[PDB]
């Protein structure tokens, strides 16, 4: 559902 | 990116060669590297491979995997379809194919388009041919471009003759030449369109009628870029004489009529031109033979222009007979062979075809009004286009002006006398048989004249610099006697020839005298033909007269010393003679040509002249040749049947109410006009205007016709309303007759009265003006969107919007200053006007409330990039959405939201935003990019709607993706919003993925502005309980604080901000103010959403997030990545800056003028402007060296505005500081409230924060009482909720000097009394704990000289504290004089006790004691609690009895004759006075026993029933009391001795 | 429940904290100080002599 909401930098 | 795919790239190209050709080089090093990457593309200009079998059985034999390259692809039976269907419908390879499909699935612009697969592949494989071929065009035109540096220039010459012509350079060195090649790239196109049109017409005879059209369009662009190609390369001296026989043979072979035959005409030209011409191949042999070869035909017109054009470039060889050779070789022959052969030409329709050609060449969808039937009036014999969309480009418009330039000056330079006796037998034939019309040669050789040299000034200026010339010779042979025809023609060209100023001069100087023609007879035949009219009339004199006006109008358009003589010439009187001819009866399109020419005369004028031309108009509409009144009206409603003159008058009405001083007093217009005859001025031009506009608006079927007519009734409102002084009249209104004489007050009762803006504004309250002003703007989406965007209906459109806002903010000041004064003066003077406003409307917002698609409407409107519709559309809404009765009548159910839900609009509307919203901006362009312009208004747009009635939802909750229902809000699922794709998602994500940290200036300010309205919506739809939940879930449900938290930046003084630095002194002065208050005031939300939403885990009880959340303020991130902690926020606290501290000047003079009526702290500076120019006034009145001291006091005034915009600036710094202080303190309290970590690791933090505050309340200690608060408070509770030896030492030695600031602020009483009782908190517990074992004594020692430092001063603070106004001051201050006392014993006297009796405290603390019964959890309890326990503790000490004894409190406590949960209260009062009676008895000695005796004897009995009683919580509780009250009085028996007196 | 009244709760707390705590440091010393004074001689004579002269 959080495609690039990820908190992944 | 980098690894584009063949699209891409010939895309990212194309936008490379703009830059270079509207002088942008920012991309040199990156265009060469496109040209060697697509070199092979460059070679082959368009090659399909041919269709091979091979292919097509192998790829339906084994559709499952696909190798094409390195890469590879898996084929399905949907993808696999799709392949085969390309390959039919183009005849294109499989594997060719096979790649464009592949490129569309891997970009996927399926959904961009939402088109089938297979079609996408037919766009795709147009697009590279586009720009393949267009870039190519680019190149070659900017490698002729003079314009530009000459190596540059040099670089894509070279380029292009190896990449596109395959010519090697010349530095180095079986192939096919370019032409052929080119020839045959063509030919694909025309058998490609053939065979397109022949099996679509079958299928014909969809969803696919688009795509049809963009591929006609893009193979009709790709043939024309082609032909320029070929153009260009054959204007490089690179062709043959086989190239030129091929293109003769298609030329001959030519079937249709079309735009490839304009497309084609230049390439002949340049054919001849350089083969026919003197100015190429000049092998005169060569040309004798192309002569016989030119001199089969499908069509002779084309055979007929191409002999001509062959014949005039070929006659430049016999001019002289020395530089060449001419000998034996006769003349006379081959010249009457050439005559002859053009003779025939001409005959054949040879300038007839080169007229419809230009003709269509300059096609325009909309002509202006003021030249209609211009260069129409000839017999056109050659069919027209099919009216095809193929609009054509601008330098094909330019070459072709330029050949038939080049054209005309070779035919007059070369042929004189063949049109010598073309003319002559034109005129014998006229003559002979006038009934009977001769040939046009001539005229239509003037007309092609003329279009060629059109906007084309450098060329015009060669018919007037040299006088002596062929050009001016032929000019000045044309004027002679001739007929209407001619006249016209040759009036048509000097009109166009008139581009600028100085070809309008040259005209109107060689047109007068200094025979050719001469204004003499021109003003002749006008007053000919007006007596004839007044004593018919044939279509020549009426086209001459035509022309005549539209020449006189242009010269006076362009020129000035024509307009400023004709307009006074007594010789002349052009005036009257059109007048004269206006009234007669005449056609509408004369009267229209008069009327352009009088506002043309009238373009630039003056006082004088605006007087004679009223003076003229007034003269001729009262007595016209039956009552002035009737004959106005008369020929008002003559002047307003067609289109043409009422256009044309209304544009001259709004001209001449243009001032001369262009665009405040002086009302452009005599304030006389009219006032012999009955008239109320210029009323009824208004009146009749918008009677006009509002009924005859449907006698128009021409849609153009009506367009063009409202919008010159938009642009006449504009002007009639902008003209309308507002400031001026509020000001009259205000202080004229209040305060100001009553002299200037009948100037402003004029200025209003003769003012057409009420009149205006009263029209604007009818029905038929708004009707007519929604049925305008509701119109098809179609139109607007094929729409060019200058096209007349987005004006239209956007001068009602304007003028609908200016009517919303004008409404109140028109029915607030206009309407009483009119009334009155109607009353009171003799009016007779007609009302034509509706009582009922009390509003402009009741006309428009009964409307509900125009919401709709303008939500559409936003969907089509105009940047200034988009901006007026949000604007209107805004407006709409701010108003109150537009709401009430909505939402009395409701109708907008039903009417926003018919089809769809909200989504699509949302939908638009975000992507609008997503889109990039300029960085160089940041205040000017359309894009930030139309995020801030939808920005604003949506603050204003949200901040409007938060309780009750409204459309900003539909547009956010939310289902608005009646006092409730919902998800539905599958929704926009819930997939998280919404307006509140992008805004989410445009905030997440921007990053203000910038290093060229760092700190910009737009993305500050940005991001602060961003948070003001956030704040506002959390605010709203009607929208908290789902946003908070929302929020928390992505990690919005994580995001922010990274996009975080600390603040210090040397980042400059938009480089500047901020202790410079125009830091305040500058806008940079702005930017860190919104900073600030972004910061502050943060930190209090960070606070509400730590709350909020906390009280959820779920450590799942409390342990990110500590992470996070620890400063470490578990995906490890470390952030800026809390504390290192904290530098926003500064005091070297001085924010308070202003440097004031000398003011040598106007000191004594205050701020007072200047002041929510804003201090106007026109209050204080006023007064100082009133005192200026005043001063030169004085007559005392009024000229030398004025710069004196302007310099003064300079300094004082800057003094009040600096004193703003800082107090509102001021304010977002403390804001952002209580913001912080607020996040603090909330952090240390909730937290269930462990402490020993949080007390490096503790530590830190208190070395943090340290600072910050020294330095406001006693300066302000407002920031103390919050930072007293918070060192209160974390006081409370209190390797090892390190750590003990560094608190306590902190604890020590926190002590002596409070203590020093309350021998000063600073502050209020809710400060002042946080200090006697924390000195309590100080004095208490920590104090209270040789390191005792060292603190107990230094602590009481702290305290006598002070003295009584300190004492006597605390002492009025108490019983006083305040409820928990008076408290805590009576607890801490305990704690002073208890502490000083155990340092047999005491200083402390000693300075309460001097300060009289003892004293007035007796006398308090009586009553106490009125006074006795509440707050009254408890204080009364700490008061007889302090007098409990004076008693114990030896020197306490002496003074307390003196006070006589044995008669104080019996005035107040004070002597299950309930009941023990009870007895804690008489225990607590017990005590203190008790103890103070037994402290002296045997001087007090007498007193208690009498105690025991006079309140005998009630202490027996206690001493008895005594001899489940509350009742354990209830009999604890009676145990202390009753060993409370045996103390007293035992020490006062009454045994002995039994 | 709510940011606003957390804060005023908490104060409310602290200062009924403070109050309590004063009010047993105060008990406690009074009660050592009647200790103290009590402790030197007839600690049980004083209540003795009052039985015996009033009513048990």
């Amino acid at each position: 559902i959080l495609p690039m909401y990820k908190l992944s930098p | 990116m980098t690894d584009l795919r063949k699209l891409e790239a010939l895309q990212a190209l194309h936008a490379e060669l703009v830059a270079v050709r509207q002088h942008r080089f920012e991309g040199l090093q990156v265009l060469e590297t496109l040209l060697e990457e697509q070199t092979d593309a460059f070679k082959a200009l368009i090659a399909k491979p041919a269709r091979d079998t091979k292919d097509r059985e192998a790829l339906g034999k084994e559709p499952k995997k696909l190798k094409i390259g390195e890469e590879e692809y898996s084929l399905n039976e949907d993808f696999v379809n799709d392949c085969l269907k390309l390959a039919d419908e183009l005849d294109l390879n499989e594997k060719e194919s096979a790649r464009i499909l592949i490129d569309c699935d891997a970009e996927g612009d399926v959904e961009t388009q939402s088109r089938p697969l297979w079609e996408c592949g037919v766009i795709r494989f147009h697009q590279e041919r586009k720009y393949l071929l267009d870039c190519m065009r680019l190149i070659l035109e900017i490698a002729a471009d003079e314009d530009i540096d000459a190596g540059l220039q040099e670089s894509f010459g070279v380029a292009a003759e190896d990449k596109i012509f395959g010519i090697p350079p010349p530095w180095e060195r079986q192939v096919k030449k370019f032409i052929p090649r080119c020839m045959e790239a063509m030919k694909g196109v025309r058998s490609m369109l053939q065979c397109m049109a022949d099996k679509a017409n079958a299928r014909n005879m969809l969803d696919n009628q688009e795509t049809l059209d963009f591929s006609r369009l893009s193979l009709v662009e790709q043939h024309e870029c082609l032909a320029s190609i070929l153009h260009a390369a054959v204007q490089r001296h690179h062709a043959t004489i086989a190239d030129f026989q091929d293109f003769i043979k298609i030329l001959r072979k030519w079937d249709k009529y079309d735009h490839f035959l304009i497309h084609l005409i230049p390439v002949l030209a340049a054919y001849i031109t350089e083969f026919g011409s003197p100015e190429g191949m000049g092998d005169l042999q060569q040309a004798r033979r192309l002569n016989d070869f030119i001199c089969s035909w499908a069509l002779p017109v084309l055979g007929a222009a191409v002999r001509a054009w062959w014949i005039a470039e070929h006659n430049g060889f016999y001019l002289d007979d020395t530089v060449q050779d001419l000998r034996g070789i006769n003349l006379d022959e081959e010249d009457e062979q050439r005559t002859k052969q053009f003779l025939d030409a001409l005959k054949e329709g040879a300038f007839d075809f080169i007229l419809s050609v230009a003709a269509d060449c300059k096609a325009q969808e909309w002509q202006d009004p003021s030249q209609l039937g211009a260069r129409q009036w000839l017999q056109r014999k050659i069919p027209s286009l099919p009216s095809e969309p193929f609009p054509f480009s601008h330098f094909l418009q330019h070459s072709l002006m330029v050949h038939l330039e080049g054209f005309v000056d070779a035919t007059i330079s070369n042929l004189p006398d063949v049109l010598r006796k073309l003319r002559t037998e034109e005129d014998e034939q006229r003559q002979l048989r006038p009934n009977h019309e001769q040939d046009m040669d001539l005229e239509r050789f003037l007309i092609i004249i003329s279009y060629a040299y059109e906007g084309r000034p450098d060329a015009a200026m060669s018919f007037w610099e040299d006088p002596d010339s062929n050009l001016a010779g032929f000019l000045q042979w044309a004027s002679r006697r001739a007929s209407t025809p001619l006249v016209s023609a040759f009036c048509e060209m000097l009109r166009c020839l008139a581009d600028n100023e100085e070809c309008a001069t040259a005209a109107h100087n060689f047109l007068l005298d200094e025979q050719s023609l001469t204004w003499s007879q021109i003003f002749k035949e006008l007053e000919y033909f007006t007596t004839k009219v007044c004593s018919e009339i044939e279509p020549e004199s009426a086209l001459m007269l035509e022309c005549y006006l539209r020449l006189i109008a242009k010269l006076a358009t362009e020129s000035e010393i024509a307009r400023k003589r004709l307009i006074m010439d007594e010789d002349f009187n052009l005036v009257d003679t059109i007048l004269k001819l206006s009234v007669g009866v005449i056609p509408h399109r004369l009267r229209a040509c008069i009327f352009y020419v009088l506002k043309a005369l009238m373009i630039r004028k003056t006082h004088e002249e605006l007087d004679a031309m009223w003076r003229w108009v007034e003269a001729w509409m009262t007595n016209p040749f039956p009552g002035p009144q009737e004959c106005m009206e008369m020929m008002f409603r003559e002047f307003g049947t067609g289109f043409e003159q009422s256009n044309a008058f209304i544009q001259l009405l709004t001209t001449l109410l243009v001032p001369p001083e262009g665009l405040n007093d002086s009302v452009p217009f005599p304030e006389w006009l009219g006032s012999s005859i009955r008239t109320l001025g210029i009323e009824p031009y208004v009146d009749f205007v918008f009677d006009v506009f509002a009924n005859r608006t449907k006698d128009i079927s021409d849609p153009s016709q009506l367009r063009i007519l409202r919008l010159s009734c938009l642009d006449f409102v504009m002007v009639c309303l902008v003209t309308f002084n507002e400031d001026l009249i509020v000001l009259g209104h205000e202080s004229n007759i209040s305060i100001d004489d009553a002299m200037a007050a009948t100037n402003l009762a004029t200025y209003v009265r003769l003012h057409p803006f009420s009149r205006v504004m009263e029209w604007l309250f009818n029905e038929k003006v708004i009707t007519s002003l929604i049925n305008t703007i509701h119109q098809d989406p179609i139109s607007l969107g094929s729409a060019s965007p200058d096209s007349p209906l987005v004006v239209s459109i956007l001068r009602a919007i304007q003028v609908m806002i200016k009517a919303l903010e004008l409404q109140e000041t028109y029915l607030h200053l206009v309407r009483p004064e009119v009334l009155r003066y109607q009353g009171e003077a003799g009016v007779r006007r007609k009302p034509v406003a509706n009582a009922a409307y009390s509003a402009f917002e009741d006309g428009i409330l009964s409307h509900l698609s125009l919401v709709v409407d303008l939500g559409k409107y936003c969907n089509l990039g105009h940047a200034e519709l988009t901006l007026a559309c949000l604007k209107l809404l805004e407006k709409i959405s701010t108003s109150s009765r537009i709401l009430s009548a909505w939402s009395p159910r409701n109708k907008a939201i039903v009417q926003l839900e018919r089809n769809g609009e909200g989504e699509t509307i949302s939908a638009s935003l975000s992507a609008s919203i997503m889109a990039t901006l300029d960085p160089a362009l940041a205040a000017s990019g359309e894009n930030y312009r139309v995020k801030l208004a939808i920005l604003d747009f949506l603050y204003a709607c949200l901040r409007a009635t938060p309780d009750q939802p409204t459309i900003a909750h539909q547009l956010l993706g939310f289902h608005c229902e009646l006092s409730k809000l919902g998800i539905e699922p599958k929704g926009p919003f819930d997939m998280q794709k919404s307006l509140f998602h992008s805004l989410l994500n445009v905030l997440i993925t921007l990053t203000v940290s910038e290093e060229e200036q760092g700190m910009r300010g737009y993305l500050v502005t940005l991001k602060y309205r961003v948070l003001r919506i956030l704040q506002l739809l959390w605010k709203s309980p009607l929208s908290a939940s789902l946003v908070m879930d929302e929020l928390r449900a992505t990690n919005f604080l994580f995001h922010m938290l990274l996009r975080e930046v600390q603040i210090q003084p040397q980042l400059p901000w938009d480089g500047q630095l901020v202790t410079g002194c125009e830091f305040l002065l500058s806008d940079a103010s702005l930017a860190y208050i919104d900073y600030l005031a972004s910061r502050a939300a943060i930190f209090e959403y960070i606070g509400k939403e730590l709350c909020s885990v906390s009280q959820n009880r779920i450590p799942s997030i409390k342990r990110q959340i500590f992470d996070a303020l620890n400063g470490q991130i578990f995906v490890p990545l470390t952030i800026p902690s809390i504390f290192d926020f904290f530098d926003f606290i500064n005091t070297d800056y001085k924010w308070e501290e202003i440097p004031s000047p000398h003011f040598t003079y106007l000191k004594d003028l205050d701020l007072g009526p200047c002041i929510g702290v804003h201090y106007d500076i026109r209050k204080a402007q006023e007064i100082l120019a009133l005192k200026r006034k005043e001063y030169e009145h004085s007559q005392l060296a009024t000229p030398e001291f004025l710069e004196t006091v302007e310099l003064e005034e300079k300094v004082l505005i800057e003094w009040l915009t600096v004193r703003n600036r800082a107090n509102l710094l001021l304010t977002a500081r403390l804001n952002l202080l209580q913001a912080w303190a607020n996040l603090l309290l909330v952090m240390i409230e909730s937290n269930d970590f462990k402490s020993t690791p949080k007390m490096a933090f503790l530590l830190q924060a208190l070395q943090a505050i340290l600072p910050t309340l020294e330095a406001f200690s006693s300066l302000k009482s407002d920031e103390a608060f919050e930072l007293a408070r918070v060192a209160k509770v974390l006081l409370w909720k209190l390797e090892q030896f390190t750590v003990g030492n560094l608190i306590g030695d902190k604890l020590f000097q926190l002590f002596q600031l409070c203590l020093s602020a309350i021998s000063q009483c600073s502050g209020t009394p809710e400060l002042r009782s946080l200090y006697y908190s924390i000195c309590y517990r100080y004095l208490t704990a920590v104090v209270d074992t040789r390191s005792v004594t060292n603190a107990r020692a230094r602590t009481l000289k702290a305290i006598t430092l002070y003295g009584d001063r300190l004492l006597n603070v605390i002492c009025d504290d108490a019983y006083g106004s305040d409820t928990t001051c008076q408290t805590a201050a009576m607890i801490l004089l305990n704690a002073l006392v208890h502490t000083s014993r155990a340092s047999v006297d005491c200083p402390i006790i000693d300075a309460l009796n001097r300060l009289n405290f003892i004293g007035v603390l007796v006398d308090s004691l009586k009553e106490i019964l009125n006074e006795w959890a509440s707050p009254s309890q408890q204080y009364t609690s700490a008061k007889l326990a302090l007098l409990l503790q004076l008693c114990q000490t030896r020197q306490g009895a002496k003074y307390v004894l003196q006070a006589n409190l044995f008669r104080a406590l019996e005035q107040s004759g004070v002597f299950v949960v309930a009941l023990e209260r009870h007895y804690a009062l008489l225990v607590a006075l017990a005590r203190v009676v008790g103890a103070a008895v037994t402290a002296r000695g045997a001087h007090n026993i007498v007193q208690g005796r009498k105690f025991l004897t006079q309140h005998r009995g009630l202490v027996v029933h206690v001493l008895k009683k005594n001899a489940i919580l509350a009742q354990q509780a209830l009999e604890e009391r009676i145990e202390e009250l009753a060993e409370a009085f045996m103390l007293l028996i035992t020490a006062t001795g009454f045994l002995e007196y039994e | 429940v709510d940011v606003d009244t957390y804060l005023s709760n908490l104060q409310t707390k602290t200062t009924l904290s403070m109050i309590a705590d004063g009010l047993e440091r105060s008990a406690r010393d009074f009660d050592a100080f009647l200790e103290e004074n009590v402790t030197l001689e007839w600690e049980a004579q004083r209540k003795r002599i009052y039985q015996h002269f009033g009513i048990k």
